DNA sequence: ACACTGCGAGCTCGAATTC
DNA sequence: GAATTCGAGCTCGCAACAATGAGCACAT
């Protein structure tokens, strides 16, 4: 029931349909119209609720009263949430079943053993001039925007093609996806690209020893079928929600595999990264502190001088 | 003007029905060439007829 | 069995086409109906996919050859009562037709428009960025 | 086994049943206790036969009022045997189940050249000489003289099969072809005599689809068997084709002057009646003065027979028992052969079908022959276009009939075309433990270029670049096999020959070989017995065909004899004949189909007959590309059925060349492993 | 007496942090 | 409490659609 092909909707035995179809609260289309009056009065029998974290939001939680079921099954993997909406759940839905034991799945083999890591960067002198000097939202490109982060991505990026890992690079703020995707000529999905070329990017990534790494932007943060990465290499997320780095962490279980996180340091990203991890320790997951990588100064890797350091703060702070 | 058209045709059919009675070759017991030149000549019927269509 | 004139007949132009009693001595060629295309019951009556094959009951149509290509495809025929008594099924009174045409003739010069500004903050954006930073 | 379906006891003769192939006995039930007629689906070839007999040779035990008798109409001969072995593998576990013995006979029936003994008249290689020698040994003036007991000549197998071959039937025993003749053998009967004389009482009966569907052949094989029958069209997704060629005769020069020669030899032997000799000689030249024009192609169905009395004077009332009275003719005048007269009664066919069927025919007359505008050889098509004018018969006079394949691609227009309403009209999909088939439809070339094979982008050297790098990178991945149909003979060559120009045919040659199908019969089963022979051993082969052709229908690939299955465009018919465009005609106002419409259907429909001809079996993998842009549109991959469409996902929809491989090679190595 | 399948537009949400 | 950034989904309008080849089984 997604609108698009719609395969008789009406009169079936198993209905997989999505929020904001059931719950959309505008004029529906005339196809639309008449299967929710057919939804709306047949009684149910096991619901069944992927992503319950979203469900206690003003429109989601409208769902449970159109719908009539009898048994409702809630599956997620992230129970944390922002805003303290998860104890709100417990009669939306009904108690805490079961929870799985994370560090007893990985000692078993049913999930990668996974070597949490946060390097962070040192701030470039030209940049800390004008991170101190303002305060209003335009410190937020300076810090993901950092040279000196660019420089741990790029080697990153090449110590693991030279191992042959498939690399994730999930970075927020859009601008800093450009900025990072065409100055190593990666294939970056932007977010507003297509259906279409979402999906040839996303598929000569797996069956393909030639591309490597790919640049995702708030796009991998939910159940999509991202095709088994090796490493991740999260550049400045969201801020300081501890859903979306449990979400990204997802994606790397599915040393073996082993993700990293980029932070500029002296900044507020500090701040925001322990804030992150606060759920991920309650799991037993081990974040080590990289302040000096294995021979950084030794490749080629850019932003060397001073000269195309100095263009790089001409373009990010002429954006205001 | 159809004899020209026509008289290419035949050119790469001759060079198309080698490939098979070569393709036996690389196989095993070679073919008949009394048979591989039967629906040549056959072929070949029509061009050369058609070849004083427009002499 | 007809309704117009009540005559008994087997088959006329009608009522195998569009399951219409009418007897085909009158026809009504330009008195009750004419054949009004596809793409003509879109734009002027306003009717999208959902009404002229499921709303109950389904209305079929005409094939017949396209009149400048004669090799590509199709020209569908829909009989013009069909549809007008359609447009009164599906947007209440004829009275709320035109009114419902007029929100909508605008958003095309809407667009027009709406495209004419975002040409200007593009282009601008493109030269003012080079002197607000120093 | 005893199996239940909702009101049966179906001894079914195996352990394990699939899932969906219970549900088919289901759907085949509904149909019989409703009394009407069914348009089902399922995939296989076997498997299907062995559970279609097992519920309605059950089915006339608990209800031997009903049904009697059961009409399996298959293909042609080897599928005749292979569906009469699969019915005594049942038989005979109903000889151990139950210990007894039943009057239970099922037979199977064939041409003359099949069932015959008599050594002087078997080894004829054509089948129109076998029934003139057959009929110079056994016609009713041939006895005539063979009640004095002479010795003059005769057929000692039909002397002595009307004297002791009527009083006894045939027990029981399950009969091939085979069995017949040597039951014939040993008794000294006919078997093709003994055959047509015991299908009246039988049980399960198998012949082809001209004893049903040929209207001047049902009338004497099967007009008064049963009028509460069962009738099976096993593997119809042709036929419409079938119904056609069936009403519709072809004249030409070449057939007209032998039927002077034919009107000839007559006028030398009534002078050893006359009026119908000047009605032929009448006839003979109006057909040909019809030929006789150099114009634009016309059509005039009921208004030849205008003209035919305007210039000739012959109407259309003795025109009817044209063909009946010719049928006489030659009984007393006893001629020897009637192979020579063959041009004779086409015509007489042609004029006894001109006279009664006009509502949905047409006459043709092509002086414009294909593409040269200046080459003398006209003719004349009697092209029928409704095809349900062959199935009438048969739609009516019997029971229930079962229209059953592997391949009705949309199940909607088989009920549009054959004016009749089923009452199940049902599809169905084979269940499997792994996905035995990896369909991709391989769009847009290496360097993001269209691939198709419309008219106008054939000749371009950056499509066929783009099919010699596939077959080329397709060729190394696959092991053992690959089946490459083409669209036609003018495109194949066309394209290997500008594949040996450039430098791609040399890199095919160094993984596999590559043997062609050609037209003729000797160089193709030559060139298929190697490819048969080079899969076995390591070396791998390639048969690059065409789509219309004889392996495509006939030959039927098992695991690994092609591995996969490369469709190297739509097969489309040619759209421009002025046959297939006057059919359309008819297509369009009765029955409304869209013309469009009736060519992707006819298409898709050969592209997934071909291409499921690489799975049969349960351990059966196959690969099979769709190399074609225009396959990936929604009014054509709609149409494959639901058993190869099923698997088709959006990530395989509009692969390049390159990604078609990691599809290709990725699914190969998961299939390699035991389960 | 023209016009199929794809696709960016508004519209309205969400998560989390801002002003 | 009322904005933002970037994401998601559902309606719906917009513009312009296509379709090229070749032969043996069955009746007196
Ligand atoms: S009558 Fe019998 S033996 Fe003679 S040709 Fe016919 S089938 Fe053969
Ligand atoms: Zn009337």
């Amino acid at each position: 029931f997604t609108s698009d092909a719609k395969d008789k909707p009406i009169g079936c035995s198993v209905a997989i349909s999505t929020y904001s179809m059931l719950g959309h609260t505008t004029k529906r289309s005339w196809e639309a119209e008449r299967v929710m009056e057919w939804l709306k009065t047949q009684e149910w029998g096991l619901m069944i609720l992927d992503e319950v974290h979203t469900i206690p939001a003003k429109m989601f939680r409208r769902v449970l009263t159109i719908v009539q079921a009898h048994c409702k099954l809630g599956l997620t993997a992230t129970l944390v949430r922002e805003d303290d909406k998860i104890v709100d759940l417990n009669f939306l839905i009904g108690p805490k079943l079961y929870e799985a034991n994370w560090m007893e799945l990985q000692n078993n083999g049913y999930i990668a053993k996974v070597q949490c890591a946060e390097v962070w960067c040192p701030m470039s002198p030209e940049f800390y001039r004008e991170y101190v000097a303002i305060k209003t939202k335009k410190r937020i490109l300076l810090y993901t925007m950092n040279p000196n982060k660019f420089r741990a991505c790029q080697f990153l990026i090449k110590f693991h093609e030279r191992r042959n890992d498939k690399i994730i690079v999930f970075a927020d703020n859009v601008f800093a996806l450009k900025e990072y995707a065409i100055r190593l000529n990666k294939p970056y999905i932007y977010g507003p690209t297509s259906q279409g070329e979402r999906m040839q990017i996303l598929q000569n990534f797996k069956h393909n020893p030639k591309i490597n790494t790919i640049f995702i932007s708030k796009v991998g943060d939910t159940s999509f079928d991202l095709p088994e990465a090796n490493v991740l290499i999260q550049i400045s997320s969201h801020g300081g929600s501890r859903r979306q780095e449990a979400q990204r962490l997802g994606r790397v279980l599915r040393y073996n595999a082993f993700f990293y996180s980029l932070v500029s340091q002296d900044t507020q990203e500090m701040a925001y990264s322990t804030k992150r991890q606060r759920f991920l320790v309650d799991q037993g997951y081990s974040f080590k502190v990289i302040t000096k990588l294995a021979g950084m100064e030794e490749e080629d890797l850019a932003f060397s001088t001073k000269e195309e350091q100095q263009q790089l703060l001409q373009k990010v702070l002429a954006a205001t | 003007k159809e004899n020209s058209n026509a008289a290419i045709i035949k050119r790469f059919n001759h060079h198309s029905a080698m490939v098979l009675a070569a393709g036996l070759r690389k196989q095993e017991a070679q073919n008949e060439q009394t048979s591989e030149p039967s629906n040549m000549d056959g072929n070949s019927g029509d061009a050369d007829c058609f070849q004083p269509a427009v002499k | 069995i007809c309704e117009e004139c009540g005559k008994e007949f087997m088959d006329s132009y009608l009522m195998n086409h569009f399951d219409l009693p009418t007897c085909d001595n009158c026809r009504d060629a330009d008195d009750k109906h004419k054949l009004i295309t596809k793409t003509e019951a879109k734009q002027e009556y306003l009717l999208k996919d959902c009404d002229l094959e499921k709303r109950e009951p389904p209305l079929k149509f005409i094939v017949k050859k396209n009149p400048h290509h004669s090799q590509w495809g199709d020209m569908k025929l829909y009989l013009k009562l069909q549809i007008v008594k359609r447009s009164l099924e599906v947007w209440g009174s004829q009275e709320a037709l035109e009114e419902a045409k007029e929100v909508r003739q605008e958003n095309r010069e809407k667009m027009k428009q709406k495209k004419f500004d975002k040409k200007v903050k593009e282009l601008r954006r493109a030269v003012r960025s080079s002197v607000w930073k120093r | 086994m005893k199996l239940n379906v909702d009101g049966l006891l179906v001894y079914f003769p195996y352990d394990y049943i699939y899932p969906e192939q219970f549900s088919y006995m289901r759907e085949l039930k509904r149909t019989l206790d409703a009394k009407g007629h069914g348009v089902l689906e399922m995939p296989s070839g076997t498997g299907k036969t062995v559970s279609l007999l097992a519920l309605i040779m059950a089915y006339q035990r608990a209800y031997p009022l009903e049904v009697t008798k059961l009409i399996y109409c298959s293909r042609t001969v080897p599928e005749i045997e292979k569906v009469i072995e699969e019915l005594r593998k049942l038989l005979n576990f109903y000889e151990k189940q139950e210990g007894e013995k039943l009057p239970f006979l099922g037979l199977a029936l064939s041409s003359r050249k099949n069932l015959c003994i008599h050594p002087e008249v078997t080894p004829l290689r054509f089948g129109k000489d076998v029934d003139g020698k057959c009929h110079s040994l056994t016609a009713s003036y041939v006895r005539a003289q063979y009640q004095h007991d002479t010795s003059l000549p005769h057929c000692r197998f039909y002397e002595e099969f009307d004297a002791h071959g009527r009083e006894v039937p045939l027990p029981a025993g399950i009969y091939n072809l085979d069995d017949l003749k040597a039951l014939g053998r040993r008794q000294g009967w006919c078997p093709y005599f003994l055959a047509r004389y015991s299908i009246l009482h039988a049980n399960v009966v198998v012949y082809s689809y001209h004893y049903l569907l040929d209207p001047k052949i049902a009338d004497l094989v099967s007009k008064e068997l049963a009028r509460k029958a069962v009738v099976v069209f096993d593997e119809a997704h042709n036929i419409d084709n079938v119904c056609i060629d069936s009403m519709s005769v072809n004249l030409t020069r070449r057939t007209l002057d032998r039927c002077q020669g034919n009107l000839e030899t007559l006028q030398k032997t009534v002078l050893r009646a006359e009026h119908f000799l000047g009605f032929l000689r009448r006839l003979l030249e109006y057909v040909k003065w019809r030929l006789r024009v150099q114009h634009v192609v016309q059509e005039s169905p009921p208004a030849f027979l205008s003209g035919l009395a305007q210039r000739v004077c012959i109407q259309r009332k003795p025109l009817r028992f044209c063909a009946e009275r010719l049928r006489s003719l030659l009984h007393t005048l006893e001629i020897t052969d009637l192979a020579d007269f063959s041009p004779l009664t086409l015509l007489a066919n042609f004029a006894t079908l001109v006279s009664t069927y006009a509502k949905g025919f047409t006459i043709i007359i092509e002086p414009f022959d294909d593409r040269t505008p200046t080459i003398a050889n006209p003719i004349l098509h009697f092209s029928c276009m409704d095809a349900s004018l062959a199935i009438k018969p048969v739609f009516e006079r019997f029971q229930s009939v079962i229209i059953t394949s592997g391949t009705l691609s949309p199940l909607d227009i088989y009920p549009k075309i054959l004016d009749f309403h089923p009452v199940t009209m049902a599809t169905f999909t084979m269940t499997l433990a792994r996905v035995c088939l990896c369909p991709m439809i391989i769009g847009r070339g290496n360097d993001q270029v269209a691939i198709s094979s419309k008219f106008e982008t054939r000749e371009d050297i950056a499509v066929i670049r783009n099919y010699g790098n596939l077959l080329l990178e397709m060729s190394a991945v696959v092991p053992d096999g690959i089946v490459a149909f083409f669209t036609s003979y003018q495109y194949m060559e066309s394209t290997v020959a500008s594949w040996y120009e450039q430098g791609i045919l040399e890199n095919i040659q160094r993984n596999k070989l590559l043997f062609i199908e050609t037209q003729d019969g000797a160089e193709t089963s030559v060139a298929l017995e190697k490819y048969q022979e080079a899969c076995e051993n390591g070396r791998g082969a390639i048969l690059l065909s065409v789509a219309r052709g004889k392996v495509s229908e006939g030959i039927d690939f098992v695991h690994h004899y092609g591995r996969a299955v490369i469709m190297f465009g739509v097969p489309y018919v040619y759209t421009q004949s002025r046959i297939l465009k006057a059919r359309l005609e008819y297509l369009r106002d009765q029955f409304q189909i869209r013309e469009n419409d009736f060519l992707t259907f006819d298409a898709m429909r050969h592209a997934a007959q071909c291409v499921g001809r690489a799975i049969r079996g349960k351990t059966d993998y196959g690969l099979m590309v769709f190399a074609d842009k225009r396959f990936a549109r929604g009014d054509k991959r709609g149409k494959l059925p639901r058993w190869i469409q099923e698997h088709l996902t959006d990530a395989n929809l509009n692969l390049t060349v390159d990604e078609g491989v990691q599809v290709a090679k990725y699914f190969l190595r998961q299939m390699a492993q035991p389960f």
